[PDB]
């Protein structure tokens, strides 16, 4: 019902927007970690948002079952 | 000494008949809004047993 | 009243005040003189661009509901007025326009000055009159905006009554709309000498 | 410290930033709450008209992003040592759309009000209610105009 | 459904309504103004679409229904919000690297030490990605999106005021060419059109290399009317020459516009109704012509709103997250991204939507059909049958 | 000045009430009614007229003259109660103060009612709507005035106004009745002139001050003529009936309660212009009516002030008590008194 | 250099110049406004007696007239090169009070005149010669105020 | 310049010569406004008392006469150089007639009013109302007496 | 200039003459005023007792006169060159007639209205509102009589 | 002891701190008593909407929250020794919440004191009352954005 | 004294531990005093709901007890030689309580006294009626706790 399509679209993009997060931070593109309030540290944060990005996917698997049902 | 003064300088006042003029229209603002009252007639339920 | 109180104490305190530094010869420190020869210039300048266009657009806002508010009111049993009186809208919004006009005109004026040419005789006289450009500007077509809108709410009912109503009005509305005409035409004759800051 | 960069002049910027989104948020509140009262009074009877006289809501709730915009500019410009002139520009941008956007924020909501009340008794009265409301949400923008020409001569050739 | 709500046209004139189907969404990408928002707009309307057999049978709230009736509209103003995100080069506040960037910085400098780029070639499309975290960023976009709405606005109307001409010689009424039409388009494209001809000729200009200085237009607009024949700062040859000739044509055009057709019913009581009407042609037209193009700089503001909210509420949100590591780390970036997507979803889609939505009709109804539409026409309900909701 | 706060909150209500008043009937509008044969032709009449298809609802044989006065005042309420459920504020109260008026009617209709032992629903059908409260049917309970008083009476803003009613006796009856009905509007139309002093703002003061000198003028000789069919009245009774607002206060209320003839009334009225002849000649009350119209005419003059809706009801009271003047005698085939109807517009 | 002509002189000779329109144009609205009103209330009854009774509107409009002719010439002897004594702009000032004030006073008995001197026009017709020779008095006061404003701007500077 | 006669001097000369006008249109055109209803009000039922009953506009014009004859009067005693004292005496040539016949306006208007309302019905009273028409005319009488003193004095034994 | 004679003190002579004859012209509207809506009232229907009600106008008038005696005496008083010790007495004469006759206008209003309406009923009452009249009118005349003690000792010992 | 930096500096930040608070509990509380009447009105009779009708008062108490936030981040940048710079930046930023929750309490009592009670006769009603909230909540949100731009310029680039 | 140390700075001290006390017992009056008349007639008729009908007057009872743990501690750091950092700071504290403890007793009032008189015909309201009263009481906390943070930085880094 309604109550898992929310937490299964916002889990589903929020997968996608913190992976290319995630790679930008890694690879040091200029606007995110060019300047100097930006962190330092780009793999330090990048190790971050893997994990983070996982919780998402165990929403999306976890209630993509619920509306199969 | 061809100064205004020591307290009232130039730039206290400028810096102060502006707030005035700033204070004055909030003033005259919130008259416009506290003078609002609801219309409460056409909320609550009426009803009489003569004319419907 | 307590705020018709304060009204009859602050002019109290200017009298004491008027004085105590009068009778100890003190008299001449209140010199208004220094207070417009050491201001900055540009603080009279910007508020007469900003009070123009500031109370030229209360004028207009107020007669808009004055008139659409009656317009609305006639037009539940006769809706096709909604159309024809629309004309009073128009002349309530065109003083806008005069305001919004002469503060881009003003906005022209104002530049850089240098530190020892500020407060010389052309650069006094320039804030001086782009001041009172404003007031002027501002108050009379904070005016015409509401004697069209009070003349736009008649002829709104009239029309609803009887249509041949309606064009005998608008020569009052008409004659409503000059005013805002002769503010915008005094405004410039004043600021029509006075260059820009130096 | 110096004739042109005296250390009171940007009161004159912070004042212009609050004037502007304090003066709209009251027009925008005064605006909201007049139609308010008559969209839930109208809809006591009639309510297939609602999402039909929520539109002067929207016109109302549009008058303080025309301030927060302003408040924005003057934002970034500021700094601690800035010219007198730099001050007073950024005082008649936040005086005049504070003082266009108040009074076009009570227009909007006695005639929201009245036609809402008419559209009912009339539904060929709502256009009329719309036509009537624009020349006055306009009036909001046309001292957006005066904030920006003056602060594009915030920084020309300052000292 | 929208341009009838207005008026129903008169009886074989043009129809608004084709126009209205490009330039409406279309001019709401111009204040959305985001790839990343818009494409959100596209899939719920991309959804509505495909199952709409499914949805047509069953039964539906009032919210709902207007969605689905609109579905075909949501679809444009995504498509074209991300095209125009491209140009303005705005994706959730953050910027697209691709193409090479014509400008370019020092060889070498220090930290909190100011510098200054320097230009090698031209961004092929869209916005130079050099300037996003720039301090003076807002002197570019502003002094940029102004003088793109003017000459957007100079064109939407001038294309809608020559359906007025299309329609004139379908009735076969010549004076109206003569009477009505001509001397309006002699009074504003002598004016705005001259406007809108100087901008573009300042920007293929290289004021520097000529030495010369870049003329303002405010300054070139208005002594032109009060002290004509003067100049500040030149422009191009014989500019004086031209402008008090625009100047007298505009005050040629009228009375043009005042007495010609009038005339023409005298020479073949009435005429006093005749005239009237035509007076207030006239001191509503000439004043269309300017309240008109100042009020499509709603197209600047609700564009420069849309980023100050996106930039300020991505550094408020997410950005702090990227200070924190550990466990701790973990929570707070899943926590403040769901009340980023959520406000993302609600404030920035669904209400600068609504603001934007009417503000584009508007522009229509009030702008750009006023010029050609006249209306008063009969419908067309025939008699046949249905059922009942009873 | 007069039309600058106005619109603010009031502005509505201004413009939908003067377009009800040009669904008035005019003089012309009268005569059509008047040769028409029965009460058939009558409805194809006032169809044209803004009543419209006011007895779709009804056939052609339960038309009577009853029927009609009943189905045009409800036209007249639910266009009322309309305009105060509408209202705000000062407005709200002016809108008010007019049902305190139509409800102590309805007091002396109920507390009449115990006196003869009658059904409360056959009288609650002629009891006035606008005039109605809660614990209205409860007056039927007793015959005592303090048993009726605080029970019911002490809720309603009924209370200040009888300060001069607690000399009743243990009995009460009809005449008794009409001296405690009297003793109300003698305070009501000065606690809703003390208000309309205060808190209306200009033109409608001076408007609404003529109209309520007035209406108690139309009461202060009224009392002098009925208590000609009784007996004696003792003088210093009658000067707790006369309001004390009007034209003839202070000087002419001396001598209408010292008048014990229909001569030495007109000695008291002769001393003012508004009042000479009416006695003088033909039916009085319609020299009060002619007068109604004139005082309510000059205020539709007016623009910008909130005493038309005063205007409005009594100016279309008239009308309605000439739809059923008429009515009677075109049902009844007596056409001789069919053109004593009054009208101005 | 000069003591008689400081150089905040020219604040008092704007003033002077403004609160001449700010208040004449008052007067031009007040009385147009209540004449307006008392115009349009008869307009339902008889239509007849409105194009005779445009009367006040125009002695109203005449009164921004007055206040036009004193600023003209007030803005006609102002400049950033003359030498602008204290004397000149305290009489500048009253030039703009005097008219200012008065013109404000006429403009406020014609709206009280013109509104029940109207609509007690549709029921007497011979009515009409008192209520123009009345408004003539209360124009007069106006004409008064700038009879004195041209003595004064002739003085200040000779 | 000297001490007896700064260059300050005239901003009281010429409050003294406004004020005389300023006070006295107020109360001409307020006893002009309060008797032009009272004439209209009556001379529905008796028009025949139309040009008999406007001794009151009359009363009422004559006090500007006042105010007109004094503005005159000290704007030719005023000068780029004079005393303290020759402007401390002008203005009190203004108020004195100003503040007069701004009196007359408060009870010519009142009495104009009602006089005339019973001049309509007892036409023996139209000698009583204009008796007290002229003791409230006397009034600002007097205030002229006391500035045309003062302003004899004004340029006698003065430096 | 001098310390004892400085160039500020007529401005309290001239403020001191005007107010004399202001204050007292404005009570003596006020009872005019109200007595004469008095006088138009009971005359429309006893014209007989119009000329003995015309007291109060009478009374009223007088106020006026002693606001002139002060203001004609104190003009002929002044000198470019005098001393506050005969400026500030001056301020003192004048505000004591002017504010003590202001009551006295303030009391004949208010009880010739009642008096006048009381008189058409009973004749006998005509002699008691007189009694009561003059104690009214004798506070303006206190004030006179400092006055004048004041005036007289103004230039009484001064350098 | 340093001109940039004067000692009267932190009155601008204590008044800016306090300002953030007091004005938008003034806001709030406004709220929560003007609807809670009409909860309280209602909910005697039919106490099935109870629990669904509490929505205004937290949107009230939405307000106080975003002014507790801007006294801490101010209260973390005061210092003795401070640029007057820094000062007038704390004030706006008091003041842009403040007196924008001001007028966002307005704009939910006037509201919910009658969409409560229009609800209680129409449940459709509801809707629609939860949109007109919105549009005055967010009033209040764009003050917080202002502070916090700000708050951000208060200490960066100054000595 | 000394530059960062004036003689006027307790002035200010006194102010922050005065306003503290007195504009929360202005709110805990008129919450106090609304509340009392609601109760003591509603409790005539239904006398069982007593004790528990008086958790209104209790709540304002603890508006004023925040303002005395305010003034308190500003009490304990008063001295004759102190920063005006150490008395402008003290000023904020005793407005934040003041003048945010002043809504809550605002809205308290206006609430008992009707949400009690519900609680007599409607057991079912009594539950709902206090849910409300918590976010008027909070109203007065976020007024402490900035009261704390104040004080807390109002002596350390000083001199």
């Amino acid at each position: 019902t309604g109550k898992a399509w929310c937490c299964t679209v916002l889990s589903a993009f929020g997968v996608v927007i913190l992976s290319v997060i995630a790679h930008l931070f890694n690879t040091n593109h200029e606007s995110f970690v060019g300047s100097i309030n930006d962190p330092e540290d780009g793999p330090a944060v990048a190790h971050t948002v893997y994990l983070a990005a996982l919780v998402y996917l165990v929403f999306f698997v976890f209630c993509g079952f619920q509306v199969y049902l | 000494d061809d100064i205004l003064s020591s307290i009232w300088t130039e730039g206290l006042l400028m810096c102060l008949i502006v707030s005035a003029l700033l204070l004055f229209i909030l003033i005259v603002a919130l008259s416009w809004i506290s003078n609002l009252d609801i219309t409460y007639g056409a909320l609550e339920k009426s009803t009489n047993p003569i004319k419907k | 009243s307590f705020s018709h109180f304060l009204y009859y104490l602050v002019l109290i305190v200017v009298i004491v005040y008027g004085l105590y530094k009068l009778f100890t010869g003190h008299g001449s420190d209140i010199n208004f003189g220094k207070f417009l020869l050491r201001t900055s210039p540009y603080m009279w300048a910007n508020l007469g661009i900003a009070l123009c266009v500031g109370l030229s657009v209360v004028g207009a806002a107020w007669g808009i509901f004055i008139t659409g508010s009656s317009m609305i009111g006639a037009g539940v049993r006769a809706p096709r007025i909604t159309t024809k009186n629309l004309i009073s809208i128009i002349f309530c919004e065109v003083v806008a326009i005069y305001g919004l006009i002469i503060a881009i005109v003003f906005s022209s004026k104002l530049t850089v000055a240098t530190a020892e040419n500020m407060y010389s005789k052309s650069n006094l006289y320039t804030g001086y009159s782009l001041f009172w450009a404003g007031i002027t500007v501002g108050a009379s077509n904070l005016i015409c905006g509401i004697a069209v809108g009070i003349t736009g709410a008649t002829a709104a009912i009239s029309d609803a009554a009887d249509s041949a109503l309606f064009v005998k009005i608008l020569v009052i509305e008409i004659f409503g709309s000059i005013l805002g005409l002769l503010g915008l035409i005094v405004g410039l004759l004043m600021a029509g000498k006075a260059s820009e800051f130096q | 410290m110096t004739e042109l960069c005296p250390v009171y002049a940007p009161f004159f910027g912070a004042i212009g930033c609050a004037s502007a989104i304090i003066f709209t948020s009251l027009g925008a509140a005064y605006g909201t709450a007049k139609s308010g009262v008559g969209i839930c009074a109208t809809c006591v009877l009639r309510p297939d008209l609602l999402f039909k006289n929520i539109v002067p809501v929207i016109m109302a709730g549009i008058i303080a992003i025309y301030g927060l915009v302003v408040s924005v500019l003057v934002c970034y410009s500021l700094g601690q040592k800035q010219a007198l002139y730099t001050g007073f520009i950024q005082l008649g941008a936040g005086l005049s759309v504070g003082l266009s956007g108040l009074a076009a924020g009570f227009a909007i909501g006695i005639v929201g009000d009245a036609g809402v009340r008419g559209s009912s008794q009339q539904p060929r009265l709502f256009v009329g209610m719309i036509l009537i409301l624009i020349f006055a949400e306009v009036l909001g923008l046309y001292g957006l105009i005066v904030a920006l020409l003056l602060n594009s001569r915030a920084t020309q050739d300052v000292v | 459904s929208i341009c009838d709500c207005y008026g129903i046209a008169q009886y074989r004139e043009i129809n608004a309504g084709l126009p209205t189907i490009v330039t409406f969404p279309f001019m709401f990408a111009i204040m959305f103004g985001d790839m990343g928002h818009g494409f959100l707009m596209t899939l719920a309307a991309l959804s509505l679409v495909l199952n709409e057999k499914k949805i047509n049978k069953m039964k539906r709230g009032e919210i709902f229904d207007m969605a689905f009736t609109g579905r075909y509209i949501i679809l444009l103003m995504g498509v074209f919000s991300m095209y125009t995100g491209f140009l303005y080069n705005d994706i959730f506040s953050k910027t697209m690297t691709i193409f090479k960037s014509g400008w370019k910085w020092p060889d070498h400098w220090k930290k909190g030490e100011s510098i200054t780029a320097t230009s090698v070639g031209t961004y092929p499309i869209g916005l130079d990605w050099a300037w996003h975290g720039t301090e003076n960023a807002l002197l570019f976009s502003n002094s940029y999106k102004m003088k793109l709405s003017i000459l957007m606005g100079f064109i939407h109307m001038t294309y809608s005021y020559f359906f007025s001409l299309a329609n004139h010689l379908y009735f076969n009424s010549m004076i109206d060419i003569i009477g009505n039409f001509i001397p309006g388009l002699l009074f504003m494209q002598g004016i705005f059109g001259y406007l809108s001809v100087c901008i573009v000729y300042k920007w293929a200009v290289d004021w520097v290399k000529d030495g010369k200085p870049a003329p303002g237009l405010l300054n070139m607009l208005i002594n032109m009317f009060l002290s004509p024949g003067t100049i500040d700062d030149e422009l191009y040859p014989h500019q004086a020459k031209v402008q008090v000739f625009l100047l007298l044509m505009a005050l040629v055009c009228i009375p043009w516009l005042l007495l010609v057709k009038p005339l023409h019913f005298k020479f073949t009581e009435d005429f006093g109704d005749i005239m009237i009407h035509q007076v207030i042609h006239t001191i509503e037209f000439c004043l269309n012509c300017v309240s008109h193009t100042a009020s499509y700089l709603r197209l600047w503001a609700l564009s420069l709103a849309h980023a100050q909210l996106s930039s300020v509420l991505w550094t408020m949100t997410i950005q702090i997250a990227f200070g924190f590591r550990g466990f701790v780390g973990v929570f707070m970036t899943v926590a403040l991204f769901a009340m980023w997507f959520a406000l993302t979803c609600a404030v920035l889609v669904l209400m600068e939507g609504t603001s934007a939505m009417l503000h584009s009709l508007r522009l229509h109804w009030v702008e750009s059909m006023s010029k050609f539409f006249v209306g008063e026409g009969l419908p067309y309900e025939p008699f046949a049958f249905e059922y009942k909701d009873m | 000045m007069e039309g600058v706060y106005f619109n603010i909150d009031n502005g509505f209500i201004e413009g939908v009430v003067r377009g009800y008043r040009n669904g008035l009937l005019s003089n012309n509008q009268y005569i059509n009614l008047t040769q028409c044969d029965t009460l058939e032709d009558l409805k194809l009449q006032l169809s044209s007229t803004d009543y419209g298809n006011f007895l779709s609802s009804v056939s052609s044989e339960s038309l009577t003259t009853s029927l009609i006065q009943e189905y045009a005042s409800s036209k007249l309420y639910h266009e009322f109660n309309y305009i105060r459920d509408q209202s705000s504020g000062s407005t709200r109260k002016f809108m008010d103060y007019i049902t305190y008026g139509y409800m102590i009617d309805n007091v002396a209709l109920m507390i009449t009612g115990t006196i003869h032992d009658r059904d409360k629903g056959e009288i609650l059908q002629r009891c006035h709507p606008l005039g109605w409260f809660d614990t209205l049917p409860t007056l039927s309970v007793a015959t005592d005035l303090e048993s009726l008083y605080e029970t019911v009476l002490v809720d309603t803003p009924l209370a200040p106004y009888f300060k001069n009613c607690f000399d009743t006796a243990e009995e009460l009856d009809d005449m008794n009745i009409e001296i405690i009905r009297n003793k109300l509007y003698k305070a009501y139309l000065e606690d809703f002139y003390n208000f309309v002093t205060e808190e209306i703002p200009e033109p409608a003061k001076e408007c609404m001050q003529t109209l309520l000198g007035f209406e108690a003028d139309r009461r202060s000789i009224n009392i002098a003529l009925n208590s000609l069919q009784s007996s004696d009245i003792d003088p210093d009774l009658k000067s707790d009936l006369l309001p004390n607002i009007g034209k003839l206060y202070p000087l002419a209320t001396f001598h209408l309660a010292q008048a014990q003839d229909f001569e030495g009334v007109r000695a008291a009225l002769a001393n003012v212009y508004e009042y000479r002849g009416f006695l003088e000649t033909g039916n009085l009350e319609d020299h009060f009516y002619q007068l109604e119209m004139e005082l309510c005419r000059d205020a539709f003059t007016q623009q910008f002030a909130i005493s038309t809706v005063w205007a409005w009801m009594k100016s279309k009271e008239q009308e309605v008590r000439n739809i059923t003047w008429i009515a009677e005698c075109i049902a009844q085939n007596q056409r001789e008194r069919i053109n004593n109807y009054i009208s101005v517009y | 250099s000069n003591i008689y002509a400081p150089l905040y002189a020219p604040f008092f000779g704007f003033a002077g110049c403004a609160a001449a329109m700010v208040l004449s144009c008052l007067g031009a609205a007040i009385g147009t406004a209540k004449s307006g009103i008392g115009i349009a209330g008869i307009g339902t009854f008889k239509p007849e007696l409105i194009m005779k009774s445009l009367i006040p509107v125009v002695m109203s409009g005449i009164l921004a007239i007055y206040g036009l002719v004193v600023a003209v010439l007030i803005a006609g002897n102002l400049s950033p090169t003359e030498d602008y004594t204290l004397f000149n702009g305290f009489m500048h000032l009253s030039c703009g009070l005097c008219v200012g004030f008065a013109c404000l006073s006429s403009g406020y008995a014609i709206g009280m005149v013109g509104d029940v001197g109207v609509r007690k026009y549709m029921h007497q017709p011979r009515l009409f010669v008192g209520i123009v020779l009345i408004l003539i008095f209360s124009e007069v006061l106006g004409l008064y105020g700038m009879i004195v404003a041209l003595i004064l701007n002739t003085r200040g500077s000779e």
